[PDB]
């Protein structure tokens, strides 16, 4: 198993395995979106760019496997300029919806905007915005807040197994919404409400009802099934608000059913 | 001016008040627009710091110019949503005047 | 209120005025089958 | 099911046949490493549940020779039969939740309409239960 | 044992339990920071509703209390010093997983 | 090679001749004949081609090995392959056989733009004749080695011009190029190893296998070995395709092959080698630079695959660059974010520039924002959109600024 | 195009098998792109039912098919005219004054850009680099490059389009 | 300022050598605040000298803070400004 240097210290990392996984092994955490373990790697959303100890240009952290005593300066300034570089692009069109978007309490995009993104705006034109695509009793698609981490399709084709939804179009105007009005019902349709990076897809039944910093987050297990998956029930004081899966290797692993949700 | 209410239950007025006087419980409009069901506040705990005045993105709640409303009974202090709206009705030209005279400094 | 309509496409609704209304948002009009209700303002468009 | 998989036939047929290695499928079951046979709870009823269990168990025996809620808890503490088949009509039934099995029949009720109902919904079991 | 020293009423060193654990990641988040470091949440008790205004009026002295830690043994020993009933739970770090962009292109 | 696209015309090029001899059942020497030839990528890559092809030499591993010519007409200013395919399919075919042998490759798919319908057809005819003569398939024109050509059509996607994107286009997946490090050299179509080459490289390879590869090495600068086709366009007397020595100065090839510049004006002005490559100011453009790509690297510029955009001052440069960026914005799939949104961004600004409505300070940020894309997008199209603008800011600033104030009077 | 109706001619099944042969046996999905062209070659247009039909043929989910249908430009969800004009718009033709061309045709039909003629026989579309860059202003109408254009010349060729014959001149 | 960081550093070394029966470490917070540690038994003797001249004429407690921390073998953590 190859030796590899996280910024300074040596680490006897497992053979191959992505640079991302290396720094994950040292515990330092690279900024991320499209990547997700228990899903699949993809090259879009290059927010994970990191600088090689010597090679002039940065490479996606979840792409290249580590090898041969590499050193990698996560905190290197060029890396930081890269990340600001990307973040300004992501924020170049995501609509000013923070107060109303139901994802507002903990959307990963916010925190990534805080930790890394340059604070001044310097876009000065017109955001694109797009019509909604109705999808079922559950999920409240809004799009526009969409950032094309394809993620959800990689969820559908690779776990729900349904491939009804998918990407469409090229350049801007490309949309992760499924073409054709047809409703997408599936038994793992609920978990995407968890998986969706932003507020582009959030649960209608729970919508508007509460805000994340509020609710207490009890840990327990499901009863709708004897499968016994671990969960984080969330209550806004004396009353249950919303359920979320709690990851556990033997059972649910970060997922949950849907009838239970 | 349309006559529609401004508040949209981003609920961070609850989230920034140090006395936490505010309590909010939003539920969806039949139209599907976000709205409060029981916005409420209690002057018994409010410290008139004006953080709410700063916090609102849609500039809904406003710390009004009126300064006198001393009252007989404690239960009256604990304003309901409807009460706040009525205060917003009573003073609106006045408040809009202050904000008109002030916002540039914000 | 009457539904405002513009022959163009995308439009921006600030809720009336600059810095006294809701955050500027652009309401798309991809579907003529429905009105473009504003997120905060509540004003329909087409 | 979402993925490609072989489809078989009928219970005693394909089951006992592969159990007796009549099925070609029994062969691939033979060469297979750590074979997994999964039998659903639904099968356990179906008029003669025990027969189905016996057939599947035989397949388990064959593989080895060749080599190379409210349910599992009670059986962790032996509350079998578990089935209501003991009856023999027994007066004063005590529902923990008759919302499920109260849909079945109230045959003991003319003998004894009384039914304590310890549920948490007015569904099914409550209306047909005293106390 | 320091039960006499703390002014805490006997009821709440007795008829309730601490519940040590390392908190789970909010799953909506992709972040990992808040996950680490033991904390010492207590069990929930009753919380009804105010007859007026509908507020969640509450009786229990110490529901909101919570405490970070660096090590589990330190936590258990901590509650032991307090003479506390406890429910220690395992740290549940995810198993490392293989990943490959090219395995997507086997055939 | 312009005359008679049928095998009768290949006879003017001498057909196959000793090609059966070239098939000594081992690349190797011809591979060395390529490596020694000093040929580099005609796709604008410039990579050592023999080295590039040597990567597949590894003992099979049992998965069938393929080849895919990158035939496309997407880049602006570039009409090199048109008259070629319209008038010399056969040498291309012979190159497919020789180089396919060089991989030992089982087959040779060739993607085309779907716009090239009629000559994709005529190509299909000449290839049919290649089957008719026994030139291909079993045995294949002697030497006994099997090989199997095919020619896929396209459908209006310039992104397919990128190689991995084209491979991904083949399986029915959208033209969305794979993330590195897997390679067609590693995993190409389906799952099998493959490779890609410009039409120039593959068509000219058998000629390297006949006439000396060192003879190829003789021309141009040694690091700019051989010759290349040179389209000439823009404000030029006789726009045309002209293969030529690499080392040739531009004013030379224009004022000779192209019928010359329309005046001494454009000599003072920018003229773009290719498209994605940046325009260069000097009255001493060619007077400095040599068309061989390294000399343009001295000029901080790529060859642009030798397409040439002459640009007189009768036309404002800004309108041209803006329309160019529009050409990018319509096309880049957009799967990687910085491209997807940054290109559109640049278009949005360039609009203000042609309007001249923009405040001057913006241009720096633009030049700054370009830096953000300049290395980051997963494939080169974002970079290719990125560079020319940086060159324009590098150069014609006063035009911009003065356009701005003159608008500012209004 | 309300999810109905569509079906292939037998000769088309012949052709699509003849080209489906062109791909390795393990993965028939590769056949997707050419097949659509044939449908495009048939209908002259792409009703959703046709997409569902091809999807059913190759067993591939309809959605991937839609991805392909949308991602590319050559496909046409909207009906085209009997002569789908499409014309260079990239700079080198602009340097060669493509503007006078497009303005000439627009002056003719009175069509503005992508709108069909009411007669529904012509459909103007400005087009990104056709890759025939060497040559002067250019146009193609359904796979037929025309070159060395002069604004009167194109008009003459619309006339000849009404004459029912064209070269590639 | 580098200067103050220097002087405090050297002075920390200075006391570190003068009386090292108990100075566990003399960390300098980078924004110019020296702060030595003490074994709990050692409180009086150190502080005593801390008034006593050498340079340590640090008269007047500013405060006697008592930071708490649930972990650690001993939780309460007393602090003396001077
Ligand atoms: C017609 C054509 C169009 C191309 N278009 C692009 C493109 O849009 N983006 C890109 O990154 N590369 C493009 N390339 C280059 C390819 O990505 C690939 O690297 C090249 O064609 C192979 O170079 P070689 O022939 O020198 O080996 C194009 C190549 C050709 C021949
Ligand atoms: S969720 Fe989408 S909208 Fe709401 S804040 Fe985070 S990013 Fe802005
Ligand atoms: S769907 Fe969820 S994941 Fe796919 S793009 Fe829209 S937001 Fe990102
Ligand atoms: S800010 Fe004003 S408006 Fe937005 S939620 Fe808090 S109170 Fe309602
Ligand atoms: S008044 Fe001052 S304190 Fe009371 S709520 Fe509004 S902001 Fe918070
Ligand atoms: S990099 Fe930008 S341009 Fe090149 S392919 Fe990926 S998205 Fe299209
Ligand atoms: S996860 Fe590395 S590119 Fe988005
Ligand atoms: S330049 Fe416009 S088509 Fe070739």
């Amino acid at each position: 198993l190859i030796e590899v240097f996280v910024d300074g210290q040596s680490v006897m990392v497992e053979p191959g395995t992505t640079v991302l996984q290396a720094c994950e092994k040292v515990g330092m955490q690279i900024p991320r979106f499209c990547y997700h373990e228990r899903l699949s790697v993809a090259g879009n959303c290059r927010m994970c760019l990191v600088e090689i100890e010597k090679a002039p240009k940065v490479v996606a952290a979840c792409a290249m496997p580590v090898m041969k005593g590499w050193n990698i300066l996560t905190n290197s300034e060029k890396s930081k300029k890269a990340r600001e570089g990307v973040m300004e692009f992501l924020l170049a069109n995501h609509p000013l919806d923070c107060p109303i978007c139901d994802q507002g309490g903990e959307c990963d995009l916010q925190d990534q905007s805080m930790m890394f993104g340059s604070d001044r705006s310097r876009f000065l034109e017109g955001k694109r915005a797009v019509e909604d695509k109705n999808i079922g009793p559950l999920v409240k698609t809004i799009m526009t807040r969409c950032i094309q981490c394809t993620r959800c399709i990689r969820f559908a084709s690779e776990i729900a197994g349904v491939d009804d939804l998918g990407t469409t179009g090229r350049g801007n105007d490309m949309q992760v919404g499924t073409y054709i009005e047809k409703m997408f019902m599936s038994e793992l349709s609920g978990n995407i409400i968890d998986i969706c990076p932003v507020g582009a897809l959030t649960s209608k039944p729970y919508a508007f009802t509460a805000r994340p910093w509020e609710t207490r987050k009890t840990e327990s297990i499901d009863v709708m099934d004897a499968v016994g998956s671990n969960i984080v029930v969330s209550t806004r004081t004396g009353e249950v608000m919303r359920i979320l899966p709690r990851m556990h290797e033997d059972i649910n692993e970060e997922w949950i059913s849907d009838k239970t949700r | 001016p349309s006559g529609e209410e401004r508040c949209i239950a981003c609920k961070l007025c609850e989230a920034v008040c140090p006395a936490q006087a505010i309590t909010i419980e939003a539920e969806p409009r039949a139209d599907g627009s976000r709205r409060t069901t029981r916005y409420d506040i209690d002057m018994t705990k409010c410290i008139y710091c004006g953080f709410c005045q700063e916090a609102c993105p849609v500039d809904a709640i406003v710390e009004g110019p009126n300064f006198e409303f001393s009252t007989e009974t404690h239960e009256e202090l604990l304003y309901n949503k409807e009460k706040l709206l009525n205060n917003g009705d009573k003073w609106e030209a006045e408040i809009a005047a202050n904000i008109q005279a002030d916002y540039l400094y914000r | 209120q009457p539904v405002s309509e513009v022959g163009s496409r995308v439009i921006s609704c600030d809720g009336g005025g600059g810095a006294l209304g809701h955050p500027r948002v652009y309401i798309n009009l991809d579907k003529e089958t429905k009105t473009g209700t504003c997120g905060y303002c509540g004003l329909q468009f087409r | 099911l979402t993925y490609r998989y072989d489809h078989l036939g009928d219970s005693p047929k394909i089951l006992q046949d592969i159990a007796s290695g009549n099925h070609p499928f029994s062969q691939i079951l033979k060469e297979a490493k750590k074979p997994m046979v999964v039998l659903g709870s639904s099968a356990l009823q179906r008029s003669d549940g025990t027969a189905i269990l016996a057939a599947v168990s035989n397949i388990a025996q064959n593989i080895r020779l060749s080599s190379g809620a409210s349910q599992v808890a009670a059986l962790d503490l032996g509350y079998k039969p578990g089935v209501e088949a003991i009856r023999k009509n027994p007066p004063k039934v005590l529902f923990l939740l008759g919302a499920d099995g109260g849909c079945i029949t109230r045959q003991d009720l003319p003998k004894d309409c009384f039914i304590i109902y310890q549920g948490h919904h007015g569904d099914v079991g409550a209306p047909m239960a005293d106390v | 044992d320091i039960t006499t020293l703390t002014g805490v009423p006997e009821e709440h060193i007795k008829t309730r339990k601490v519940r040590i654990f390392v908190p789970a990641r909010n799953n909506m988040q992709s972040g990992v920071n808040n996950t680490k470091k033991w904390k010492m949440e207590f069990d929930t008790r009753e919380r009804w509703e105010n007859p007026l205004m509908g507020w969640s009026s509450t009786a229990d002295p110490l529901s909101n209390l919570v405490l970070t830690f660096s090590t589990k043994e330190d936590a258990v020993a901590f509650a032991e010093k307090n003479g506390w009933s406890f429910d220690v739970e395992e740290r549940k770090v995810p198993k490392p997983k293989s990943k490959s962009y090219g395995a997507n292109f086997s055939w | 090679g312009r005359h008679d696209w049928r095998l009768k015309g290949a006879q003017s090029r001498g057909d196959w001749y000793k090609t059966k001899e070239i098939l000594l059942k081992g690349p190797d020497w011809i591979l060395g004949e390529v490596k020694t030839s000093g040929l580099r990528g005609r796709g604008g890559a410039g990579f050592p081609t023999g080295l590039k092809w040597s990567f597949m030499n590894k003992p099979s591993d049992g998965r069938p090995k393929y080849l895919v010519v990158n035939a496309d007409e997407g880049e602006p200013g570039t009409c090199k392959d048109r008259e070629i395919i319209r008038h010399d399919p056969h040498k291309l075919v012979e190159g497919c056989l020789v180089g396919g042998r060089a991989m030992g490759a089982r087959a040779a798919y060739i993607y085309i733009r779907g716009e090239f319908y009629n000559e994709a057809s005529n190509l299909q005819v000449a290839i049919r004749e290649a089957y008719e003569a026994g030139l291909i398939g079993k045995n294949a024109c002697g030497s006994g080695y099997d090989f199997d050509v095919f020619v896929v059509r396209g459908a209006g996607a310039y992104i397919c011009g990128e190689e991995t994107a084209l491979i991904e286009s083949i399986e029915g997946k959208q033209g969305k190029p794979r993330l590195k490090p897997p390679f067609p050299a590693d995993v190409g179509v389906f799952g099998c190893p493959t490779t890609v080459a410009n039409v120039e490289t593959v068509a000219v390879s058998p000629t390297i296998c006949r006439r000396g590869g060192a003879w190829f090495a003789s021309f141009g600068r040694e690091r700019n070995s051989g010759t290349k086709l040179f389209n000439i366009s823009g404000h030029v007397n006789h726009p045309c395709t002209v293969e030529e020595e690499m080392s040739v100065p531009l004013k030379e090839l224009i004022e000779k092959h192209a019928g010359g510049v329309i005046g001494g004006w454009d000599n003072l002005l920018a003229v773009i080698p290719g498209g994605s490559s940046t325009p260069l100011i000097p009255k001493s453009v060619c007077e400095t630079v040599l068309m061989d790509f390294d000399a343009l690297v001295q000029a901080q510029t790529g060859l642009g695959t030798a397409a040439v955009i002459v640009m007189d001052r009768s036309t404002d440069i800004v309108k041209a660059i803006a329309r160019l960026i529009e050409f990018y914005k319509h096309e880049s799939c957009g799967q990687c974010t910085p491209c997807r949104e940054g290109v559109d961004w640049m278009n949005k600004v360039m609009a203000r520039f042609v309007k001249g409505d923009a405040r001057p300070a913006e241009i720096d940020s633009l030049w700054e924002i370009s830096k953000q894309i300049e290395g980051h997008t997963i494939c080169a199209l974002g970079d290719g959109a990125a560079w020319p603008v940086q060159g324009l800011i590098r150069h014609f600033r006063p035009e911009l600024e003065e356009r701005m104030q003159q608008f500012a009077l209004q | 195009n309300p999810d109905t109706p569509f079906d292939f001619t037998p000769e088309n099944y012949k052709r699509i098998e003849a080209i489906v042969k062109n791909y390795p046996e393990g993965h028939k999905a590769a056949a997707v792109l050419p097949v659509l062209d044939l449908a495009q070659r048939q209908n002259g247009w792409l009703p959703i039912s046709a997409m569902n039909k091809v999807a059913e043929i190759l067993q591939v989910p309809p959605m991937r098919v839609y991805e392909v249908a949308t991602f590319y430009t050559m496909y046409n969800r909207k009906p085209v005219g009997k002569y789908h004009i499409q014309v260079c718009t990239t700079t080198p033709c602009m340097l060669r004054n493509s503007d006078s061309i497009l303005e000439a045709i627009q002056k003719k039909l009175g069509i503005k850009v992508g709108e069909t003629t009411p007669d529904k026989l012509f459909t103007l579309i400005e087009v990104e680099c056709l890759g025939a860059c060497v040559n002067a202003p250019m146009v193609q109408i359904n796979d037929n490059y025309y070159e060395d254009l002069t604004p009167k010349d194109i008009e003459e060729i619309i006339d000849e389009l009404k004459a029912g014959k064209i070269p590639k001149p | 300022n580098d200067v103050v960081h220097k002087q405090l550093s050297a002075f920390g070394q200075y006391v570190a050598e003068i009386l090292p029966k108990y100075v566990q470490q003399v960390q300098v917070s980078c924004f110019n605040e020296l702060e030595i540690f003490i074994h709990p038994d050692g409180v009086i003797p150190v502080l005593t000298f801390l008034r006593d001249h050498t340079n340590a004429q640090f008269k007047s407690l500013a405060d006697l803070t008592a930071v708490d921390v649930p972990t650690r073998q001993n939780r309460f953590e007393i602090v003396y400004n001077l």
